[PDB]
């Protein structure tokens, strides 16, 4: 039998199964093959089109094809044109979502297939889904690279640009998930999904630097991408790779994100452990279940409640459905990985479960269900009973996605094609080939990091450069580089904003956002003129920490590490450094000399750096091109001077020279009269900015902080820090110690958080805004470079940290009055923050250590499993400080590693006023957990009262001191706090005595 | 654009004027008229027009055709440059002899030949002593290699250039025939010092202070080392006369 | 031992064996390493 017979068999299979139900009006396949359903999905039709394209490519190998490939190619093109037309029908939603990402403005994903219009409201489906758009873009670029023609005019290029800009911000907004249910509770909440972000990373990587018209194109067929978004996407993936979601330990949806459709996880070992875990935990006799405890279209369900009631999911376990389609995906992964043994075993497994038509055509049903007779018997022994086929397994109903994947699996299995043909963009590469790939691996090899970066020395003024030359320092004035130009970062921002404008539809282009160091590290050419920019850390900033040399040295070292670790583009990066004359300012001129001498030496903290003349470096280097533009103490107090008249405050402001008095008088004038008032020097805002800049020049930290609080200006980096804190798994609350606090559980827009923090600031204090900014940026930097330092802490509260550090400073002061924190330079505040955040050692009072640990809300490792296992072996429950935690709901709603149990136990434990009391409690809980797990014979008879135990332990400790040192009964247990938990007579001994006294009775 | 028209016209004029007698393989242009000779000074000076034209093309190329034009102009320049270098590197014995003592008999020939780069005259039929030609040659060599063309390939050429540096470093106390190859004012030529040669050599020695011949991808031994006292002596001699 | 040692060994082998007898006037190697052929 020649190839003609098998190819004709595949043709008749496709005609009888896939192409039979195509809609000629639109070209989109429907979700249901019977009953005249008007609902159509995006994934199914795209998969069918991909299968048809694969079959056409397979049949292309015959010169006498008789036009069969013609029909398949035009069917794929018609499907692509229909889906693009439907996407481009909705234009307002794209623009709205580009500015304010919300479910209301999300692009619709379900629409009537007869006329390409929406048929259902967004209040019943959500409609927010990005994996579909990413997969559509990936398949479209794949088909263009194959040799097909998909786009006609320039407007579609602008639409693709706007879609790329739209999907660049996927790493923050939560998604409803591939299964549309999202959380396992199915209550109406959105959670982050690793599969969507992985698909987005793959699509952004593929779309970079590609001609869209195919064979022909000069300057209007390219796509521009930002490396910063790609870096954030890869960071989010690497952080969230082990667990798909906070509420899902594992899911079956991970396979497509980490197999043929994506091919994104280039780490082998974590790929191996992930595949092993998913296979071990999701394997079934009839296929792969969606996830554990999945109540998805099972026997017990009823069609009257969209959202599941609490504790029903517990009853829903054990009766999960089986989807044999994933056997096909594993077959595909095996056949690309060159492991025939998996091919044979999986084909043998899928052989009996497959069904036949009247003519014997293969059938793959959707899901498998158990009859109502075996509802309880299957629970005792998993898999003894035999399930029953679904409705789409006998006749009249099919699953187009299923037969498409089946036929593509058979086409790959029978060797009629090769892996290269079906993947023309080399998405998958072997371990021996990953040597000189772009945007994935460096030229030095995967397990190597020895990059050399270039630096350019440019001065500002002739006086500064001659002064540096007198000491042997070589630097060049900006007037000697006339062929080259140096421009700030806002020029590139406005240039990028100019791009992506269309008049017929109405598009705002790329939003005005800051450009990262990686983007500015390149060299640009506009209007034929070379433009080079320096990092944002160098420009003038109103804030105060930019005036400290140690801050700049640490920041530039961090930037050098960042450029070293996250650079993969061909060619050495370019770094620009500018020295200012006011920086030397007399005595502080030594550290810059040391830093520049180290820079001239060649190595900066283990990083190799090369320095030479700028024109030499720019010559012989690749320059990025932008051709779009051508085509297109105080003596004044608040209370005493509050009631003074306006003329008196004006004259006092005029005749006073103290900075603090001037600032406070300006504040009184602003709060009483307003910002529009006119004073001796012009407007009130003008005086505020002028005195603020004067204080910044003179470096009065209290004055600059007060002026910055007046200016109501905020740093443009809070959002990355809050997003990274959320993605790590920690919690951050904004507020003041002893006052109201706001908890943030999901990412929010900058406007809302700014309004909340400014309202709190107006309520309580004056300089806490800038202090919180400084602490949050320092916390972000210390957690970014030293993540292990924050082990054990989950809720990061700025007020408790500032109180703890103030207490530590007061302790250090001793007899000397405690130094005010508002007058401290950034150097000592970062030093003291690192000191208090240290793991801490002995020598100091244990009460202070317990105070610091409790203020940080530190928890011991493995505490959460310990309290859960206590609860499993606590028939009644635990009451702490008036809070009740019944065992039935927590055992019937949650599981071992679920984070909701963590938040509930933390909420229960957070009512303790004294944090030292809290750490006494947590130590007692650790002790009781240990002593219980070491002996299973002894069990509790009723609920334990931790207050009772701690009080009797205090009584025993008091009796011990009374007998030993002859100390009378003293109120408060600070003496118990001072005693270390371990030693000759530690707190652990008293707690254990508590445990035995409670168990024995 | 107008600039394109002007550059095309200038290229046409240069092509019709000087490039028509480029004499490939050897790369040495004839020294005008029907003389069948190649004077080093004229060959060095006749490349500045092509050089400036190519640099004008390079910055505004932005197209395959203009990229190719700049490429071919630079390759013609390096051809002519290597053609000059070969004739001297073929004659290391004379420079080695000149390195000790000063005499006209042990001096480099001033008029090299066409194809096969041979000698045309002996040592008693012409004035074979012109420090200005070698100095200005090395000056343009330094300028071109600072621009970014690779001219030097083998490391032995570095040693030859270092030897030539010592060959020309004694120009402040060595009498030469002169730029006009006519000796002093009257004939029956007697060697006599002139300010032109010393002034030409001072900048040539200054240019090669640290300028490496391997570009940005050099090594520990890629820079020509020069002293400083000879430059000051040349400056003093020039100022005096 | 990193690649530097092996590559330096290859460099010294090449310098002592192959590039030692190169003729700078033409860049062509001779057929005999002795006798001035």
């Amino acid at each position: 039998e020649t190839l003609w017979d098998k190819l004709d068999h595949y043709y008749r299979i496709v005609k009888s199964t896939l192409l039979l139900y195509q809609s000629p009006t639109t070209g989109l396949f429907p979700t249901k093959t019977c009953g005249g359903d008007q609902k159509a999905k995006i994934q199914d039709s795209l998969y069918c089109a991909a299968g048809a394209w694969a079959l056409a490519l397979a049949y292309r190998r015959i010169d006498d094809d008789k036009g069969r490939t013609h029909e398949l190619e035009h069917s794929a093109i018609k499907c692509m044109r229909g889906i693009l037309y439907c996407y481009m029908r909705q234009a307002d939603k794209v623009q709205q979502f580009k500015q304010d990402p919300r479910p209301t403005t999300c692009l619709h994903s379900v629409f009537n297939v007869h006329t390409g219009d929406e048929l259902l409201s967004y209040e019943e489906y959500g409609h927010l889904q990005i994996n579909a758009v990413s997969l559509y873009l990936l398949y479209l670029v794949e088909m263009i690279s194959s040799g097909l023609q998909i786009i006609y005019n320039t407007d579609e290029v602008s639409f693709i640009q706007n879609l790329v800009f739209c999907v660049e911000r996927v790493y923050r907004v939560p998604d409803f998930g591939v299964w549309e249910r999202g959380s396992k509770y199915n209550n109406g909440s959105t959670e982050l999904h690793s599969s969507s972000v992985g698909l987005a990373k793959a699509a952004l990587e593929a779309i970079n630097g590609f001609n869209l018209f195919g064979n022909q194109g000069c300057s209007w067929s390219v796509i521009f991408v930002d490396l910063d978004a790609h870096n954030r996407n890869r960071q989010t993936l690497c952080s969230l790779l082990p667990r798909e979601s906070r509420s899902h330990n594992t899911d079956a949806a991970l396979l497509p994100c980490i197999s043929y459709p994506a091919f994104a996880l280039d780490d082998e070992v974590l790929f191996s452990q992930t595949l092993d875990k998913v296979v071990r935990k999701l394997k079934g006799k009839y296929g792969f279940k969606r996830f554990l405890r999945d109540g998805y279209r099972t026997s017990l369900e009823d069609p009257n409640r969209c959202y599941y009631k609490p504790a029903e999911i517990k009853l829903f376990d054990g009766i999960e459905c089986e989807f044999p389609i994933f056997f096909l995906y594993m077959m595909i992964d095996g056949v690309f990985r060159g492991n025939p043994k998996q091919v044979q075993e999986y084909q043998d497994l899928l052989t009996p479960v497959l069904h036949h038509t009247t003519e014997g055509y293969p059938v793959v049903p959707k899901y498998y269900y158990v009859p109502a007779d075996f509802v309880e018997y299957e629970k005792n022994n998993p898999g003894s009973q035999k399930r029953f086929p679904s409705n789409c397994g006998r006749d009249g109903k099919l699953f187009l996605w299923g037969q498409a994947l089946y036929i593509i699996a058979k086409l790959l299995a029978d060797e009629l094609i090769s892996p290269k043909d079906i993947d023309p963009v080399q998405r998958y590469v072997p371990l021996k080939d990953q040597r000189n790939v772009s945007m994935r691996f460096s030229n030095q090899g995967p397990l190597e990091n020895d990059l050399v970066v270039h630096v350019a020395l440019i001065a500002e003024s002739q006086r500064l450069q001659v002064f540096l030359n007198t000491y042997g320092i070589q630097t060049q004035t900006p007037q000697q580089v006339e062929p080259i130009q140096i421009w700030p970062q806002q020029e590139l921002v406005k240039a990028y904003l100019q791009l992506g404008i269309n008049e017929k539809l109405g598009l705002s282009g790329r939003p005005d956002r800051p450009i990262g160091c990686l983007g500015t590290s390149k060299i640009y050419r506009i209007l034929g003129k070379t433009v080079v920019c320096y990092p944002i850390i160098f420009d003038l900033s109103d804030f105060y920490m930019s005036q400290d040399v140690f801050l700049l040295i640490d920041d530039i070292k961090n930037a050098l590490q960042f450029i070293k670790q996250y650079w993969k583009m061909h060619g050495r990066p370019l770094f620009l450094v500018l020295i200012r004359e006011d920086n030397i300012r007399g005595s502080r001129f030594n550290p810059i000399l040391d830093m520049l001498a180290a820079l001239k030496k060649g190595i900066i903290g283990g990083v190799k750096v090369h320095v030479d003349r700028l024109q030499t470096l720019i010559s012989g280097a690749v320059v990025e091109q932008l051709d779009f533009l051508r085509i297109s103490q105080p003596d004044v107090n608040i209370s005493e001077w509050k009631d003074k008249p306006t003329h008196e405050i004006l004259q006092k402001l005029n005749d006073c020279s103290c900075l603090a008095s001037q600032a406070i008088l300006l504040g009184i004038l602003l709060k009483r009269e307003g910002p529009n008032f006119i004073t001796k020097e012009g407007t009130v805002s003008d005086h505020i900015e002028r005195v603020y800049r004067r204080a910044g020049s003179q470096k009065l930290w209290l004055a600059v902080r007060y002026g910055a609080a007046f200016t109501q200006k905020f740093s443009s980096s809070i959002a990355p820090h809050i997003t990274t804190f959320l993605v790590h798994g920690k919690q951050v609350t904004l507020g003041a110690f002893g006052h109201e606090e706001e908890v943030i559980s999901n990412p929010l827009s900058p406007r809302v958080i700014q309004n909340i923090i400014y309202y709190k600031c107006n309520t309580h204090d004056e300089r806490e805004a800038v202090i919180q900014q400084e602490l949050v940026i320092h916390i972000g930097w210390i957690i970014s470079n030293n993540p292990e330092l924050f082990s054990g802490m989950l809720k990061i509260r700025i007020g408790w940290i500032i109180h703890a550090m103030e207490y530590e400073l007061q302790i250090r002061g001793g007899d000397k009055p405690a130094l005010d924190l508002y007058q401290l330079s950034p150097s000592e505040v970062k030093q003291l923050l690192l000191d208090i955040l240290q793991p801490q050692q002995n020598g100091r009072c244990w009460l202070n250590r317990r105070q610091i640990d409790g203020s940080l809300n530190r928890t011991p490792t493995g505490f959460y499993d310990r309290v859960w296992q206590i609860l499993e072996r606590t028939p009644n429950g635990i009451i702490v400080a008036g809070k009740h935690l019944p065992q039935q709901p927590t055992l019937s709603d949650m599981t071992m590693y679920e984070m909701n149990f963590s938040l509930l136990v933390e909420d229960t434990l957070g009512n303790i006023d004294q944090p030292q009391y809290r750490q006494i409690v947590v130590e007692l809980l650790m002790v009781v957990s240990i002593v219980l797990e070491r002996n299973p014979e002894l069990e509790f008879q009723d609920k334990v009262d931790l207050d009772r135990l701690v009080k009797e332990a205090f009584n025993e400790f008091q009796k011990d001191q009374s007998r030993l040192k002859e100390i009378e009964k003293q109120d408060d247990m600070t003496s118990f706090y001072n005693t270390p938990p371990l030693g000759k007579r530690g707190t652990c001994s008293y707690l254990t005595k508590a445990v035995m006294n409670l168990l024995l009775e | 654009s107008n600039s394109g028209v002007r550059l095309d016209g200038y290229a046409r004029l240069v092509q019709q004027t000087i490039l028509c007698h480029q004499n490939p393989v050897t790369g040495l242009l004839p020294a005008s008229y029907d003389q069948k000779d190649a004077w080093v000074r004229d060959n060095v000076y006749s490349i500045l027009a092509v050089w400036g034209l190519g640099l004008a093309y390079r910055k505004n190329a932005d197209r395959d055709e203009d990229k190719a034009k700049a490429y071919e102009l630079e390759q013609s320049v390096v051809k002519l440059m290597r053609g000059l270098l070969h004739c001297m590197i073929r004659q290391v014995d004379k420079v080695e002899s000149f390195k000790y003592s000063q005499s006209t008999k042990d001096s480099l020939h001033a008029k090299y030949n066409t194809k096969t780069c041979a000698t045309v005259v002996g040592d008693d039929q012409w004035g074979h002593l012109q420090l200005d030609a070698t100095s200005v040659y090395l000056l343009f060599l330094a300028q071109m290699t600072a621009s970014g063309l690779h001219i030097i390939h083998s490391l032995d050429e570095v040693n030859f250039i270092q030897n030539l540096v010592f060959y020309i470093e004694a120009a402040y106390k060595t009498a030469d025939f002169g730029i006009w190859e006519r000796g002093d004012k009257t004939n029956q030529g007697i060697s006599e010092l002139n300010a032109s040669s010393v002034g030409m050599a001072k900048a040539a020695l200054e240019a090669l202070d640290e300028l490496d011949l391997f570009g940005v991808k050099g090594g520990p031994q890629s820079v020509i080392h020069v002293l400083a006292d000879e430059v000051q002596h040349c400056q003093s001699i020039l100022n005096s006369l």
